[PDB]
């Protein structure tokens, strides 16, 4: 039967300093025992000083990042280029995700 | 696009009349005469085939139609409106009765169905009433023979005999005189031909007169044999020849 | 005459006119003046913001549709919102699906067709706003003028709104000069402010009255207001 | 007849214009903004002595930092309020933050032109425009204290002071002179109360008038009769003072 | 109240003006047409007037091929003519698909007639400014001519004519049949029936035709086709060598 | 299907269909409500254009939305049914979803909304009805009296009247009811109501019907006698002078 | 657009009246007269057949008295065609009530639903109202004998005696003159016939121009019975009441 | 399942219903009232699926109360039970059916007799002197088949019940935490708050 | 009576459709545009009025392509014209999708025809304020067509519409007579540039820019393409010369 999901490996890590923060990840993309790419960025700068990474099934990972960035775009259009606070971003992502709870 | 006429085109006037139903009836008045007579063992309905050009073949057209094997119709008014009503009538007799009880509807009820169609054309959005009146005749086991008249308003009533269209007034009077509750079918056919003769200007023969009867079962008109209970249609349209032969004993 | 043929947009006058559309165009002339002009490197918008009382604010005339495109308005502000918002989606659709920046020429075609739909079906109403769209795409800088009729035109410069003819003439005259202001925005902006002050009358352009927008080669469509427009008044 | 979304030869929408007329016939409503908060005032206007004057709600809360005053056909304002409240609470659910006063305003204005019998732009179902105007006041971390005027046209302006309703034209003239960037909340309270007294057919008292305000500290509060009655007294006194 | 003349509802006299005005539009092309029945073929004649010199004459026509066996000639404006034709072609294809045999000329007529009757009763639908003449050689009925109008009326004919000078053409044929005593043109080949048709057209209208002044259609057993300029030119000569 | 905008603005900023709706109210029979200190009373007049009616069955003017709230009206009868039914359903729904019967203020605001909605929704005409809604909130003893009209506006009253000659009877009440000291008794509260109706009913013992609502779903409609008696005692008040 | 031909059948007049309803009533006023008289032991329905002929088949006819249930019937005044559309939906509503509750539908419940349907066409839809007025004569065990009347507006009320159609003012007065509470069915039957006999626009009141029905509870049974009189039946009762 | 019992005596109907509410391994409540009053003289006990159970009862409640208000009259038990059987018969063939079984007990003020109705989630309705849903019937039907008489008094009936509840505590696997009893008669619905030792 | 020109689908007493006729007014008032059917393709030309020096030269292009082998040019309400092309584009795509073969010019014609004819059937729509000249090369030759706001269309050797509609029709008829053996694509281009210059005298008040496109079997491979650069200048001169 058709299985809509897949696994592209990868691993990400995020640590928060006192006045800074870091988000890292390997740049390997795999499928079973094959390596699809030795360099395929996984951590992105979404703007307003917010870095993000959705790791797991790459297709879903990109769809999500893309959707979020698009959210930040409209946030600017809507609230006169107001900077999207990291906590607001967090709440917004929760809705993006839970929106597909099923 | 999209029918934006979702409102009634037939409304009430300050006087309390319904214009379109009135005008519609006016159109019925203008139409060719047609009549019906109920005997003790049959019913007959007739009209005049007013050919609209000697180049036109009046045979390729029926003013007297079969609704079910025991119900026929005829009109006065606008031909195209009658035509679609006959199709709708034949269908509804099936969809709303034969397909449920496995038997054709009884006159009154089928007539009741037709009436409903017209009534809706009187209140539904974006439409005009039907410009015709029908004389429906038929027979059913529990009601015998009957003759009903259905007006554009959607009303209907039973008749021993009646006429509609052009010379209806004259015709009605003539019928009230000749009719009685002891007429045999043939007598009524004769009377019918007589009454019709007055309303007919030009030619009057089996090729200008259209007449049908709801009489006995025509087993010979069934098409198959081997089923006792199926006895054949009671409705039978007469042939050009059949008419003339009677026109001589007129 | 005209009274029997202006009840809606689905009716033509005996001379082949669409009044409802024409009345819409009127809303624009009644609107505050705004000017647009471009060179081979930048495209500029200059608008005169109008206000209600002296206790009120000066309603915005310029809207950004994307990093490389934007427009100024004259007429029913609500309609400009609807339209610029539609243009934003189209800019967005091009990025997401084709990873391509929507060309100004195409944005124009899109606008035209959207407007047109509201002039041939019963129930609709033409839009009552005029737009001047500037933008920098693969084929350089661009300037478009959008009318509610549906006609979108590409020009070197233009102006719309009350007393616009003043500025339009000035541009029509200065043409060969500003069309060559390349690699120097501040100059194209001045030629912009000058052209617009050619339509003044009532007052003089102040700091919280003037509004400037600039897009170009290495310039993401940005807006300037108040103190920001100081160095041009 | 003539479509509800028709354009007049002068370039205006008939229904919207006529809508503004009904507004002129509405109760008076005034708003004054100060670096200490915003004050909203309305004329109850009771059509009888038997009518319990405090069941007259012409100043409502949108959120803890947003309130508004209405003028004109007020039954119309109901769905605008519901929308405004939902918009405010919703924005919070999705962004975990307060909705900016301007955006809340802009949101309400978006319902304005959503009317017709088949307008080719979406699915604008609402037979006529709204016959009520609104004065929206609140505070937010981006632009502090704000006062907004939202109309059935679908447009809105920001004012330092604004009056709408039957006495507006004159009252606005008053404000034009009276207002100044250094007013205090109290000053604005008396000023609002004073202008209402001038334009009102009735004698201003704590029963046919009502005040309220929005401060960053306590948010939107509506003054109860007692608090108002006093301000009224304090006003009569300073007036007779000269 | 006076709008009983703008949409299809009744007037006090019980008339539908819009239907009548539609009839008026049928003569707009100023073209006459006529059809006659052979012994086993049906022919339809129609005037063809291509005035402009910039027109491509080959593209002008009021004769349509609805199906392998049914042809239709239209008296009325071309945009309504083509709308009607398309609808008829579809009704034709669908009928075959659903019932497993080719739709009979009379039936297609009755179907188009009922379709018109509807525009007569529904207010948002305007009638079509055209009269439709269907012809074929029905596998059951033989040579057939059925015509329908904007009123939703239709009937079969021994022969028929339509257009501005319809009445002249009619009385002409009327007389021919009053004479012959039979309901068709007792001729075996269609060419002779085409010639008869063209002839009486000339006699009634009192006019001479060239090969570009006519348009001919023929229906035979299992096929309806239209003649080319030349096919006519040859037919025209034939009648010429008789006068 | 049909969506013609029937309630629209005119040059002077008026919605005529809504105004005409009010005219229909002015023509309907009269209705009145006065709140006491522990109860609320509703009184309505009965037309006399025809008399040979069967009052047993004939629908009465005061309806129960729930067991603690009632509603009377003035205007088109048919239109009242639609409103009553809608409010009745909302009453049960509110119990179900909030586990607590609607308050009088709420049930009123709901009915007003329905009316307001019918004034800016294409394809429908406004309701030719104005209403009086009274009762006591759940677990509360303070009487509630509210009024609504076609425009969708509503508010509370100490006493109020709607319908024909309501102008009269209102004047009567305005100068016969003291908020300071409301009819402290069910009895004197029913009296002030009959008195006020008699100002316009013009001798109609069978033409007047009363209904008293007390806290905790205590609603009852007086019979001709109980009413007739009140009428008798009142006529003596006049004569004894 | 189409707004041009829209009669707007659902708006108020400046006087707060509904044109269409008004006009529809005007229509009903020319309809055959129908009276409903409710006695202590039953109810009576009588109506005058508008337009008749020697040829009209009367045994098969029914243009005013319709059976809705076994314990409910109606007399009609207005457009027969319109009446039927409504009569049928009522007969259905009656049955649904039974199917759901397993009890016969209370007379008022059936009346209210029918009246709500009418009210609808009065408030939305751009359609014309039904040109019909009903006199409902039924019986149930929650109110016993009941007599109701409903018209185009969608309003309905109860009556002891009532008439609809033409010459109602005259008929009402005559009824209002001789109706007595302690009346008996046959008393009502007579009052009924006599009232018509005086309002009739015709020469005399013959059976062939009448329809009669009674809802009585035949003592020798204990159940209420509906009886729609046959031509020969009306003819008899006609002679007896002294109208020959 | 839960304990849902019903017995109709001479002039009243008695309904007994287990008070326990267990969820897996833990008994979350011992004072649960598995009943809803539909009208002053009609009570309905129910047992079944976790959500369906209450949602159905309340839904049925709301509708009967609405009919009462609208008609200013109280529907007979028989009628109320017919409305309920209908609702379930619809549910049975719907997308997601209600899995609820109910006992309906009421006093017909017009016939002046008590009535008991048993209806299952399929829409099966039957009128009985005594009935039960779930397994309860399995040990109580023979008791009642033995000791039941139509003219018993409410007191006699309440004893017959105690007899049943006893057999149930003796032979049934689950600890249902006792029952809540209610009587329905000419005067309405009242609860026997003293059966935990009656 | 009168007013038979206020609703779009109404027949006047003489059988006309005034709204459609008025639509034509919008057309005749527009810029002139033409089509010339040569021996293996077709050429399209159009007048582009320079309303001011502000219009960027060579920009606001009028001629449109449908698919890859069809060319369109129209006079009148431009927005209406694009709307028509947009419909042709989907109309063509739909055809190719199911039949694989790019849509035959003749078939495409009727697709546009039925669409336009449809906007003269309802009073809820307005007729197209444009006359369109379009055509191309297909399986059997080249075809030229012109569609009228009424929905009417026919095949042409030459066609014109707009302001200079008569100058052109005159010139085109001359070409027909002086080339009974056909005109080449190369020649049709120059001959087209001239006709525009001449037809521009009925608008000589404003300056103009020329626009030509062609679809030739031997010149463009049966594909539609705009005549740019040199070949264009050449035709521009050929006209400028014979204009004097």
């Amino acid at each position: 039967q058709f299985n809509p999901y897949g696994d592209n490996g990868g691993t990400i890590l995020g640590i928060a300093g006192e006045d800074f923060a870091v988000l890292a990840g390997d740049t390997r993309n795999i499928t079973d025992y094959s390596i699809n790419s030795r360099y395929e960025p996984k951590v992105f700068d979404c703007g307003d000083n917010i870095v993000m990474s959705a790791n797991g099934f790459a297709a879903d990972g990109d769809a999500l990042v893309k959707r979020f960035k698009n959210s930040v775009k409209w946030y600017h259009f809507d609230h006169n280029d107001k900077k999207l606070s990291i906590n607001s971003a967090a709440r917004n992502i929760q809705h993006l995700l839970y929106g597909k709870r099923f | 696009m999209t029918d934006r006429y979702s409102f009634s085109l037939t409304t009430f006037s300050p006087s309390g009349k319904l214009g379109q139903i009135d005008y519609a009836l006016t159109a019925v008045k203008q139409g060719v005469t047609s009549l019906g007579i109920k005997a003790t063992n049959g019913v007959v309905i007739a009209t005049e085939k007013k050919s609209s050009s000697p180049l036109a073949m009046s045979e390729t057209l029926s003013k007297v139609s079969l609704l079910t094997p025991d119900i026929g119709a005829v009109y006065s008014g606008m031909g195209p409106d009658y035509r679609v009503l006959v199709d709708k009538s034949r269908k509804v007799a099936h969809t709303s009765y034969k397909r449920i009880y496995g038997e054709y509807p009884p006159t009154k009820l089928l007539v009741s169905e037709v009436a409903k169609i017209m009534q809706e054309a009187t209140q539904s959005g974006g439409v005009r009433p039907f410009g015709v009146s029908l004389l429906i005749a038929g027979h059913d086991e529990f009601n015998g023979f009957s003759l009903y008249q259905v007006d554009p308003s959607g009303s209907y009533f039973p008749w021993k005999a009646t006429a509609i269209g052009k010379g209806s007034v004259a015709a009605k009077t003539f019928l009230e005189k000749r009719w009685n509750d002891e007429l045999e079918l043939e007598d009524a056919i004769h009377i019918a031909l007589l009454t019709l003769k007055e309303s007919v200007e030009g030619e009057f023969n089996g090729d200008t007169i259209e007449l049908a009867i709801i009489g006995d079962e025509n087993p010979d008109l069934l098409g198959y044999t081997g089923i006792p209970t199926d006895k054949g249609p009671r409705f039978r349209k007469l042939t050009s020849q059949e008419i003339n032969d009677r026109l001589e004993a007129l | 005459f005209r009274n029997n043929y202006d009840g809606d947009t689905v009716t033509f006058s005996p001379t082949g006119r669409l009044f409802q559309v024409e009345y819409a165009l009127e809303a624009i002339k009644q609107g505050s003046v705004t000017v647009g002009l471009r060179s081979n490197t930048h495209a500029v918008l200059v608008a005169l913001k109008r206000n209600a009382d002296e206790l009120s604010s000066y309603q915005k005339k310029i809207i950004k549709c994307d990093e490389h495109m934007g427009l100024s308005l004259a007429g029913l502000a609500p309609d400009a919102r609807v339209l610029s918002n539609y243009l934003r989606q189209q800019c967005n659709y091009s990025s997401l699906v084709f990873n391509r920046k929507l060309a100004v020429e195409r944005a124009g075609h899109l606008l035209c067709d959207k407007a047109q739909k509201n002039t041939q079906s019963y129930g609709g109403r033409p839009y009552g706003v005029g737009l001047l769209i500037i933008g920098y795409d693969k084929s350089g800088a661009h300037l478009l003028e959008f009318q509610p009729s549906g006609n979108v035109t590409e020009l070197y410069g233009t102006a719309i709104g009350a007393r616009s003819q003043g500025a339009k003439t000035y541009l029509e005259r200065t043409l060969d000069t500003f069309i060559k202001i390349d690699g120097n925005p501040d100059e194209l902006i001045k030629a912009g402010v000058e052209a617009i002050s050619q339509s003044l009358r009532d007052e003089s352009l102040t700091v919280d009255n003037l509004s400037i927008a600039i897009v170009g080669k290495d310039t993401p469509f940005t807006i300037y207001d108040g103190e920001a427009v100081a160095k041009y008044i | 007849d003539r479509g509800v979304s028709t354009f007049s030869p002068e370039g205006r929408l008939f229904q919207v214009e006529y809508s503004l007329e009904a507004i002129k016939l509405g109760s008076t409503a005034i708003g004054i903004a100060t670096k200490e908060g915003v004050v909203l005032g309305v004329e109850k206007r009771a059509t009888s002595p038997l009518l319990e004057s405090d069941s007259i709600e012409k100043i409502v809360e949108i959120d803890r930092h947003i309130g508004c005053a209405m003028s004109g056909l007020t039954a119309d304002a109901r769905s605008m309020i519901e929308h405004a409240r939902t918009a405010a609470v919703t924005h919070n659910l999705y962004y975990d933050e307060d909705i900016n006063v301007e955006s809340l305003t802009q949101s309400v204005c978006d319902l304005a032109l959503r009317f017709g019998e088949g307008a080719s732009g979406e699915e604008r179902l609402m037979s006529r425009p709204f016959g009520v105007a609104l004065l929206i006041a609140g505070h937010d971390a981006d632009d502090g204290y704000q006062l907004f005027h939202a109309e059935p046209s679908g447009t809105f302006y920001r004012y330092n002071a604004k009056a709408i309703g039957s006495g507006s034209e004159g009252a606005q003239a008053e404000l034009l002179n009276e207002w100044h960037s250094s007013l205090t909340l109290k000053e604005a309270e008396l000023l609002v109360l004073k202008i209402l007294k001038q334009v009102m057919e009735e004698k201003l008292d704590e029963n046919n008038a009502q005040l309220s305000c929005i401060t960053k500290q306590d948010g939107f509060k509506i003054y109860d009769n007692e608090k108002t009655a006093e301000l009224i007294k304090e006003l009569k006194e300073k007036e007779a003072a000269e | 109240a006076g709008y009983d003349r703008h949409i299809t509802i009744f007037s006090p006299e019980g008339r539908l003006y819009q239907v009548e005005y539609a009839f008026k539009a049928t003569n707009q092309t100023n073209i006459n047409s006529l059809a006659v029945r052979g012994k086993d073929c049906t022919v339809v004649i129609s005037q063809k007037k291509v005035p402009d010199k910039l027109l491509d004459p080959t593209t002008v026509s009021y004769i349509f091929c609805i199906s392998r066996t049914i042809g239709m000639v239209v008296n009325g404006p071309i945009p309504d003519a083509r709308n009607a034709a398309l609808r008829a072609k579809a009704e034709a294809a669908e009928f075959r698909y659903k019932y497993g045999y080719d739709m009979p000329c009379d039936v297609l007529a009755k179907r188009m007639a009922n379709l018109s009757q509807i525009y007569t009763q529904r207010a948002y639908m305007r009638p079509l400014g055209v009269i439709l003449t269907f012809v074929s050689v029905d596998e059951e009925l033989g040579p057939s001519i059925y015509k329908t109008d904007p009123a939703g009326y239709y009937v079969g004919y021994k022969a028929t004519a339509t257009g501005p000078k319809q009445q002249e053409i009619t009385t002409n044929l009327e007389n021919h049949f009053k004479k012959s005593k039979i309901d068709h043109i007792n001729e075996e080949s269609w060419e002779k029936v085409v010639e008869f048709a063209i002839t009486h057209m000339i006699d009634a209208l009192g006019t001479e035709f060239s090969k570009n002044d006519l348009e001919v259609g023929v229906a035979t057993k299992d096929k309806f086709f239209t003649l080319s300029a030349e096919n006519i030119e040859e037919r025209l000569v034939a009648i010429a060598e008789q006068d | 299907g049909y969506d013609r905008a029937l309630s629209i603005f005119s040059p002077d900023g008026h919605i005529f269909q809504v105004e005409y709706a009010l005219e229909a109210v002015k023509r309907g029979t009269c209705a009145v409500g006065v709140k006491g200190k522990n109860c609320v009373v509703l009184g309505c007049e009965r037309r006399s254009t025809l008399k040979l009616q069967d009052t047993r069955i004939t629908p009465s003017k005061v309806s129960k939305i729930d067991s603690h709230v009632v509603l009377s009206f003035s205007g088109l009868n048919a239109d009242s049914r639609i409103l009553i039914e809608k409010a009745r359903v909302e009453a049960q729904s509110h119990r179900l979803t909030l586990e607590d019967p609607v308050t009088v203020e709420y049930l009123t605001r709901y009915v007003a909304g329905v009316q307001q909605r019918y004034t800016q929704s294409g394809g429908v005409r406004p309701f030719g009805v104005s209403t009086l809604i009274a009762g006591f909130d759940p677990r509360d003893d303070e009487p509630k009296l509210y009024q609504t009209e076609p425009s969708g506006i509503y508010s509370s009253w100490s006493a109020q009247t709607i319908g024909r000659n309501s102008k009269t009877v209102r004047e009567f009440l305005e100068k016969n009811y003291d908020r300071k000291e409301p009819p402290a008794t069910v009895e004197e509260c029913v009296k002030l109501t009959v008195r006020s109706l008699l100002e316009v009913v013009q001798t109609g013992a069978k033409n007047i019907e009363i209904t008293v609502v007390k806290p905790d779903s205590d609603i009852v409609a007086l019979s001709s006698e109980e009413i007739n008696q009140y009428v008798t005692q009142i006529e003596q008040e006049k004569q004894e002078q | 657009g189409s707004r041009r031909y829209d009669s707007r059948t659902t708006i108020f007049s400046p006087e707060g009246r509904l044109y269409q309803v008004e006009y529809a009533l005007e229509s009903i006023s020319h309809a055959g007269t129908a009276i409903g008289i409710m006695a202590s032991d039953g109810i009576v329905l009588a109506a005058e057949r508008k337009v008749t002929s020697t040829l009209l088949e009367q045994d098969t006819s029914t243009e005013k008295l319709y059976k809705l249930n076994d314990k409910i019937a109606v007399a009609v005044a207005g457009l027969t065609a319109d009446a039927e559309i409504l009569i049928n939906t009522a007969r259905i509503h009656a049955q649904n009530y039974l199917k759901t509750y397993n009890e016969d539908i209370p007379v008022e419940i059936l009346v209210r639903r029918l009246s709500d349907i009418k009210q609808g066409y009065t408030q939305h839809g751009g359609l014309r109202p039904f040109g019909v007025s009903f006199i409902y004569a039924g019986y149930d065990d929650r109110y016993g004998y009941q007599l109701y009347t409903s018209n185009p507006s969608g309003n309905y009320t109860g009556w002891k005696a009532i008439s609809v159609g033409a010459n109602t003012s005259a008929a009402q007065t005559l009824l209002q003159m001789d109706y007595k509470d302690d009346m008996k069915v046959d008393d009502a039957i007579e009052l009924a016939l006599k009232t018509l006999s005086k309002t009739t626009d015709s020469s005399a009141l013959t059976y062939d121009r009448l329809e009669f029905a009674t809802i009585r509870k035949g003592a020798n049974d204990g159940e209420v019975y509906q009886k729609i009189f046959k031509p020969q039946e009306i003819k008899d009762i006609l002679v007896k009441t002294g109208i020959t | 399942m839960d304990i849902i019992l019903g017995i109709r005596v001479q002039d009243s109907v008695i309904l007994a219903s287990s008070k326990a509410v267990t969820r897996g391994i833990s008994v979350l409540k011992d004072s649960d009232d598995k009943t809803r009053q539909l009208s002053p003289h009609t009570l309905m006990s129910f047992a079944g699926e976790a959500g369906d159970t209450v949602q159905f009862a309340e839904y049925i409640q709301a509708n009967i109360q609405l009919y009462s208000i609208r008609e200013d009259y109280e529907l007979s038990p028989q009628a109320v039970s017919s409305f309920v059987r209908q609702e379930l018969a619809k549910s049975i063939r719907s997308r997601r059916p209600y899995q609820v079984n109910v006992l309906i007990g009421g006093y017909d003020k017009k016939k002046n007799k008590p009535e008991l109705y048993q209806i299952d989630y399929l829409g099966t309705k039957v009128e009985l002197p005594y009935g039960a849903h779930g397994y309860s019937g399995f040990y109580t039907f023979s008791l009642l088949d033995h000791h039941y008489r139509p003219d018993m008094t409410t007191e006699e009936g309440l004893d017959l019940l105690k007899l049943c509840v006893q057999e149930l505590e003796k032979r049934m696997p689950m600890d249902f935490k006792g029952v809540i009893v209610k009587i329905v008669d000419k005067d309405g619905i009242r609860q026997v708050d003293d059966f935990q030792a009656q | 009576g009168t007013g038979y020109d206020l609703s779009n689908s109404v027949f006047s007493p003489d059988g006309r459709n005034f709204q459609v006729e008025y639509a034509v007014k919008a057309v005749e008032n527009g810029t002139t545009s033409i089509g010339i059917k040569c021996n293996d393709g077709v050429v399209f030309a159009v007048e582009k009025l320079i309303t001011s020096k502000l219009l960027v030269p060579q920009k606001n292009v009028k001629i449109q392509v449908v698919d890859r082998h069809i060319g369109c040019v129209y006079s009148g309400l431009i927005p209406d014209g694009r709307h028509l092309v947009n419909r042709g584009r989907e109309e063509a795509a739909s055809f190719k999708k199911l039949y694989k073969t790019p849509i035959p010019i003749p078939a495409f014609a009727d697709r546009l025809g039925q669409y336009v004819q449809a906007h003269t059937l309802y009073n809820s729509v307005r007729p197209f304020g444009v006359s369109t000249i379009f055509g191309g090369v297909d399986k059997n030759g080249a075809h030229l067509y012109m569609l009228e706001p009424s929905g009417s269309y026919w095949g042409y050797k030459g066609a014109a519409t707009g302001k200079g509609r008569q100058s052109a029709k005159a010139e085109l008829e001359k070409l027909v007579d002086h080339h009974p053996e056909g005109l080449s694509a190369r020649e049709a281009v120059k001959q087209a540039a001239k006709i525009i210059y001449l037809a521009h005298e009925d608008n000589k008040e404003k300056d103009f820019e020329l626009e030509i496109s062609w679809c030739s079997l031997s010149e463009t491979n049966g594909l539609h393409k705009f005549v740019k650069g040199d070949l264009l200048q050449e035709a521009i001169d050929f006209a400028q010369k014979e204009i004097n």
